[PDB]
RNA sequence: UUAAUUGCGAUAACGAACGAGACCUUAACCUACUAAAUAGUGGUGCUAGCAUUUGCUGGUUAUCCACUUCUUAGAGGGACUAUCGGUUUCAAGCCGAUGGAAGUUUGAGGCAAUAACAGGUCUGUGAUGCCCUUAGACGUUCUGGGCCGCACGCGCGCUACACUGACGGAGCCAGCGAGUCUAACCUUGGCCGAGAGGUCUUGGUAAUCUUGUGAAACUCCGUCGUGCUGGGGAUAGAGCAUUGUAAUUAUUGCUCUUCAACGAGGAAUUCCUAGUAAGCGCAAGUCAUCAGCUUGCGUUGAUUACGUCCCUGCCCUUUGUACACAC
């Protein structure tokens, strides 16, 4: 399956609860924003968090 | 018509095939129909292809094999019995010779004859295995039409190859004869006999 | 157009050459090439016999032109087949060097091939001239 | 001259030999690590121990 | 793990002393095939083979009962005479048909 | 043999101990608006037409 | 156009070298039934004596039959290489021999008896009727007696 | 006076460090040169079994040496062989200087 | 200084370099004419680019392709992909787009891998079996 | 719901930790940055032939100019299931179409938690407690045998039981890798030899020379023919060399000669979902010499499943136990 891991879930909710004015509905720009702010060791990990935040933005809009 | 012979000499049959549809260069892909609509959507006649050897990923999905060309399906099915693994060039050469037989005898489109035989020797009713629980009892179950195509092509391939086994007659000629008999409805074809036997088994264990 | 062996069909070239030197009869046959096996992996001696040496010479004369320089070892490696070592499986075995060496000396004497630096041998001026000349007739034969 | 792969293998064997023999010898001193830095002219081998007064 | 029941010396000898099948041989008897092209096998070949719509080595050996080797020179002779027209040419299979009055 | 071509609209599920038989609810275009439950051996998707030899042969869950 | 019809020249059975060889096969491969002569030697003899390699065995004439016969009888005086004999450097005589259909079995029995008489290990193994050339009989060989 | 410096080691990061430092040092002044040429990675394989004895599954591993080679060419008067000879060597890294 | 385009062609392990450039319609592969590629059966497979869209595009340019690697069928698929991509490269570099888009659409309609490299690649094998997935025969008792 | 104690959820629970996950390597994509004579590509010279034309096939570093598309990484980008139609306490998630190099966590590996096995090992360890011995010793070394021995029974594999074939010609393309300086390795070219091979020489400590390992399975021409035959050379006799101080119980190779069982294999049983199985070959491992084995790589490349617990098993919950070394 494609179930999100609890770590990326916690990271995504922490991003959502803090950076709503920063977060947008376009995947690439908020992925770059996560690149700047969130200090993530691996590109795949940070990309997964960015995708989860985009999905959360779409859901909670 | 384009008689262009630009730079390198190129045989005229190349432009002849380029003019109209792929045509196999000999066998018009058009003017080929299908039997009763239950067998449609699994034996395509609307996708002309030049050569019966491709490298598509027909097994990636459940129904990607249905989009595989029927003549390509015959080429693939002929490739079995162990040591005859690979050599798809030899396989398609044998199928080309078979199409030559099909044109030579009872002149008709080879692809149309292949489709007619595939529809003719299609098992329309087959039994299934059922847990004994004291006595081995079977049950009568309908079959999918893609499943029917699979049984038909397998029956032709194995029956023709077994007839050609340990015989002077070649595999291409033997399989073309079996195909012609199946299309004509004669009971001498191995596929027809096996389909009738399965039909009788399924009707008996109703 | 140019009409070269690269533009010449391989089997048509081989048959045209096998006719041509068989007709002219100037190849230096060593005289012992009638019963050899040409490979330890082979099972039968030559069948054509008369045209066997000329077929071999035509093949090689094609090969030096296709490549830059080819040695007797490379020719043996390419000619050698898979030996049926009894119940043991097949393996690649080099062909016979003596017959091939006699063939290269035959083209050396005739004038098709000469010596070349950096090992191997390279087609001669006259050899290339005849290689491109025969292409003409073997093309208008089928044209 | 030894090939590059064999020279690197020999250098690794050198390091393993030095590590094993120091683990055997510098026991009471608690030998912790070795560095086998090589410079063509002079090879330097640095040692770490918790009681370097006993090494010296 | 229960111990393995070791057989006695005599029992092992008797078991190994015993240590014989056959073949069904369901194939039919060999078909006598002619190896020399005689006058009677010549005239029938010249007469009747125009009748066949499909001509091949397999058909010829199956019906006229001559050797497969002689079959090939027979087809070559017919091709030189023009009584049959080829369709596909290959080393392992040759495809010939009667010379019809059309085409 | 009186045939009946019938196109499926809903696969019920996979039945049988070995899971080689699939249940389906199928009707026929000729004189439609009446449907029966049939069992298919091969892979069957929606809008698939099958040739039934039988008409009054309402099936049952396999075992 | 190569079609030929002889009224009769074919012999059903030939008697080369005390063997019952039938016809209907190529003359190149007809000398395979004679014990001590195989396919390669038969082809070599055919191409040396120019006996029309592509020709059947039965309709063979007596002149070329006699030629084949004496080239079985001796290969040496006809400049054949010494590499093609089954008795190279014969122990008894020293001249290379090619013992034939009526001779291969006699010579095999002869040197087998010599090995048996000299009480050799190979001879005693052959007398015992068992593997003689470094063969593991633990799992090989069951249907012998 | 054609001076070639061949650099060999397992540590790719250390090799890149040394190559960049050498490139900067040779870029100093003019000392025309060609930069880093990338040779194919020479992976050396050793296949071993896990179990010392015959008991256990037929497990196998392939231990890998990953060595890297990067050589730089330099061509200049006798100044360069004295202003580049200075050794920037770090642990695990091997250099070889060859003239002519 | 004549304008020209170059491209690659791969099927599983064969790389075919292309030199598609303006000419009088030169078509030869490996320096040998297109009539000699190898299959005498799949000979039409390399021809399909010549026939699907038409020889007028090939008239104004020429293709010189050198293929290396793989074997036989992989070879011919490699030259097929290489010549298709070289022609499309000259199409989007020095040719009007109204023909290029239709040509690409027809190519994709016939078969996707004309301009797309095949994604099927060999994979490492594992212990305990000759093949990647097929293991050795294991018997109990 | 997920392959997952994976998450949404509810809830005497909260915060948590190991594992899975996460992470790393490899396989593909980059006309994007760096380029590289130990890789090349296109042009400029000499330049062979054909064409005669302007062109084609080529070769040739101290004959030069431009470039990295192809050959190789270094740092990076990219796929996160992205868009759409849905299904969905309509939350997770799931189903199809699109673009797409890449859409079952992209494929495959590496690592892989607690607890246990009286599972294997003192014949890997100068790691070993106890027991046995220590001078005609169970230590070391020397010579010859032995591990191969033969009534038979079993398990991994190879060869075939032929025409989709066998044999002879030709076209004939790859990858993993390996290689000697005082040891003697890959070997190139010439010559002498059917071949096995031998001699004189060539290059290489390695993208530079073996090597483009011109491999086989293949493809195209011929012969054979449904005959245990030209499939099989198993068993065997003779001779020729290599490796080895020492080839006898033939190390091995080479040539001839004998051409046995096998005509599709019952009781039963093994592996497998796509570069998969299967067919074929190559490199390495042991190596003075000896692959029918193993470890990896490459080539041709099917069909059938898109489901289940009926057989063999596995996880969670409930129930029963007179089980505890636990049927």
């Amino acid at each position: 399956g494609r179930v999100r891991t609890k770590t990326v879930k916690r990271a995504s909710k922490a991003l959502i609860e803090r950076y709503y004015p920063k977060l947008t509905l376009d995947f690439q720009t908020n992925k770059r924003l996560c690149d700047e702010i969130a200090t993530i060791q691996s590109k795949r990990l940070r990309n997964k968090i960015a995708g989860y935040t985009t999905h959360l933005m779409k859901r909670i809009q | 018509f384009t008689p262009v012979v630009l730079a390198t000499p190129i045989p005229e049959e190349v432009q002849q095939a380029q003019t109209e549809i792929k045509l196999f260069n000999k066998w018009s892909f058009e003017e080929v129909e299908v039997k009763d609509a239950s067998l449609v959507d699994y034996v395509q006649v609307r996708q002309p292809i030049f050569v019966a050897h491709t490298a598509g990923r027909y097994a990636n999905k459940r129904f990607r094999k249905a989009q595989c060309p029927i003549i390509e399906r015959l080429t693939n099915s002929l490739m079995m019995n162990g040591r005859n693994n690979g050599k798809k060039l030899k396989a398609v050469r044998i199928i080309k010779h078979t199409l030559d037989i099909i044109n030579v005898l009872t002149d008709q489109n080879p692809i149309q004859v292949v489709v007619d035989a595939i529809t003719n020797t299609g098992p329309r009713e087959d039994t299934t295995r059922v847990g004994g629980g004291g006595a081995a009892r079977r049950q009568a179950v309908d079959v999918s039409p893609l499943r029917r195509v699979n049984q038909a092509i397998a029956l032709l391939t194995i029956g023709a190859r077994e007839a050609a086994f340990r015989n002077i007659k070649t595999i291409a000629e033997t399989l073309a004869e079996e195909l012609i008999n199946a299309a004509k409805g004669s009971s001498t074809s191995y596929a027809i006999k096996k389909k009738d036997e399965l039909e009788r088994v399924a009707k008996s264990n109703r | 157009p140019g009409v070269s062996v690269r533009d010449v069909a391989a089997q048509d070239f081989i048959n045209a050459y096998a006719s041509f030197l068989q007709r002219q009869g100037k190849l230096e046959v060593p005289g012992y090439v009638d019963i050899v096996k040409t490979s330890s992996g082979n099972e039968m001696p030559p069948q054509d016999a008369e045209g066997w040496f000329y077929k071999r010479a035509a093949s090689v004369a094609r090969h030096i032109y296709m490549r830059k320089q080819v040695g007797v070892g490379k020719l043996n490696k390419l000619y050698g087949g898979a030996k049926s070592r009894g119940v043991r499986p097949y393996k690649h075995i080099d062909a016979s060097g003596s017959i091939n060496r006699k063939v290269l000396q035959a083209l050396e004497k005739i004038g098709i091939v000469e010596i070349s630096p950096k090992g191997g041998r390279r087609i001669s001026e006259n050899g290339q001239r005849d290689l491109d000349r025969i292409a003409a007739q073997t093309l208008e034969e089928d044209e | 001259l030894i090939s590059k792969k064999r020279k690197l293998v020999a250098d690794g064997v050198f390091y393993a030999e030095l590590n094993e023999f120091f683990t055997r010898e510098l026991a009471e001193e608690g030998y912790s690590g070795v560095e086998v830095r090589v410079t063509p002219t002079k090879t330097e081998v640095i040692i770490r121990a918790t009681r370097t007064q006993d090494v010296l | 793990m229960p111990p393995k029941q070791q057989l006695s010396k005599a029992a092992k000898a008797a078991a190994a002393l015993a240590g014989k099948k056959w073949s069904k041989k369901s194939m039919k008897d060999r078909a006598q095939h002619a190896v020399i092209l005689d006058q009677e096998k010549y005239d029938r070949i010249l007469k009747e083979v125009p009748t066949y719509r499909y001509v091949s080595v397999s058909v010829l050996v199956d019906r006229l009962k001559i050797g497969g080797s002689l079959a090939r020179i027979a087809l070559r002779h017919l091709e030189k005479e023009g009584i049959i027209k080829p369709i596909s040419k290959h080393s392992k299979q040759a495809i010939y048909t009667r010379a019809t009055a059309s085409e | 043999t009186p045939v009946t071509l019938a196109k499926v609209i809903k696969v019920l599920g996979r039945t049988g101990s070995r899971g080689g038989v699939t249940q389906v609810r199928v009707e026929f275009l000729e004189d439609t608006s009446r449907t029966i439950v049939r069992n298919v051996k091969g892979p069957v998707r929606e809008n698939d037409i099958l040739v039934l030899m039988e008409s009054e042969r309402e099936a049952r869950r396999l075992r | 156009s190569l079609v030929v019809q002889e009224q009769g020249s074919f012999q059903h059975i030939l008697r080369l070298l005390n063997t019952n060889v039938d016809g209907n096969i190529k003359i190149v491969y007809a000398l395979t039934t004679i014990k001590g002569v195989g396919r390669r030697y038969s082809n070599l003899v055919c191409k040396k004596a120019d006996v029309d390699l592509h020709k059947r065995a039965g309709e063979l004439t007596q002149e070329e039959l006699e030629r084949i016969v004496q080239i079985m009888q001796n290969p040496t005086h006809y400049k054949i290489p010494a590499w093609f004999l089954n008795r190279q450097n014969d122990i008894t005589d020293g001249k290379d021999y090619h013992t034939l259909a009526n001779n291969v079995e006699s010579k095999l029995r002869d040197d087998l008896e010599r090995l048996k008489k000299i009480r050799a290990h190979r001879g005693i193994r052959h007398f015992w009727g068992l593997r003689v050339r470094g063969q593991h009989t633990k799992t090989t060989g069951r249907r012998r007696a | 006076i054609k001076i070639r410096i061949t650099l060999t080691s397992t540590k790719v990061k250390q090799l890149e460090n040394v190559s960049s430092n050498i490139v900067k040092n040779a870029e100093q002044h003019n000392l025309v040169k060609k930069g880093p040429v990338r040779l194919p990675t020479k992976v050396l394989k050793i296949s071993t079994r896990k179990t010392p004895n015959g008991e256990g599954s037929k497990t196998w591993e392939t231990y890998e040496m990953r060595i890297h080679k990067r050589y730089i060419d330099l061509e200049a008067p006798v100044q360069i062989v004295k202003r580049i000879t200075q050794i920037t060597i770090e642990p695990g890294v091997d250099v070889e200087v060859v003239v002519a | 200084a004549v304008p020209s385009v170059q491209t690659f062609g791969k099927k599983k392990s064969a790389t075919a370099v292309a030199h598609v450039k303006a000419g009088k319609g030169l078509i030869k592969v490996n320096g040998s004419p297109i009539t000699l590629v190898e299959p005498e059966i799949l000979r039409f497979k390399v021809y399909e680019p010549l026939l699907l869209v038409g020889l007028d595009k090939f008239s104004n340019i020429d293709i010189r392709v050198r293929v290396t690697g793989g074997g036989h069928v992989s070879q011919v698929y490699a030259i097929r992909q290489a010549i298709a991509k070289g022609l499309v490269a000259y199409h989007q570099k020095y040719v009007d787009e109204q023909s290029k888009n239709e040509l690409k659409k027809a190519f994709t309609s016939y078969d996707r891998t004309l301009l797309i490299a095949d994604s099927r690649r060999p994979e490492p094998k594992k212990f305990g079996g000759k093949g990647a997935r097929s293991r050795f025969q294991k018997s109990y008792r």
